[PDB]
């Protein structure tokens, strides 16, 4: 797993209890390098390569994966994407 | 509240993650952090 | 009032009963020429002279050129969403 | 299997429905103009 510096920051600005379910998904993907569509909501974003999003509560985490490489890039509340639109 | 479903719903949903995949790519040129370097 | 080629594309879609309804909003604006009349019309922020009236579920999208009105849109909610971004 | 929101993601909602439309309207800048009696054909 990788992660951009910027989910770190979006890190800083989660309740408690989703870093804590982020966490278990991050400590699942480091035993096993994957991520697990029968329990976790995992959606391929269309128009784009490689880019995925997973629901945790009202958190979208936004994810690339290149080849067999895991990066997390985000992780913003649904409030908060609905103003990435130039 | 107000009624939605549900087609309506999913064009919201692709909207949703069309704001993500943008607020992705502003992280296109961050550096890669390790799962130790994390914290 | 002008009426883009596509608007009339756009009104093979439409309903009986929003047709209906359009019908009222194109009468009323051809002898007044203007869209101010109980309707739910507000300017689009960001754009230059494009104005939304909604009817119902449909949004009909109007441009006024100067003096001219120029109704360009009508579009289901549901379909509007596949021009935004 | 049914969808309810608020009435600030409704209005959230109505600020990307008149982009949308206006983007729907820059699709038609090019298009020929009608009169009434035209449109009806």
């Amino acid at each position: 797993v990788l992660f951009a510096k910027t989910f770190v920051k979006d890190l800083k600005h989660v309740p408690g209890h989703i870093r804590k379910r982020i966490k278990l998904i991050i400590e699942e993907c480091q035993n096993s390098n994957s991520l697990n569509d029968l329990k976790l909501d995992i959606k391929k974003i269309k128009g784009y390569h490689n880019y995925y999003r997973i629901r945790v509560g009202n958190y979208s985490i936004g994810i690339e994966v290149n080849g067999d490489t895991i990066i997390f890039r985000r992780v913003l509340h649904r409030k908060s994407i609905y103003d990435y639109f130039p | 509240k107000f009624f939605i479903s549900r087609k309506e719903y999913e064009k919201i949903e692709e909207i949703l993650d069309i704001g993500l995949a943008k607020a992705m790519e502003e992280t296109k040129d961050d550096e890669l952090l390790t799962y130790d370097e994390i914290k």
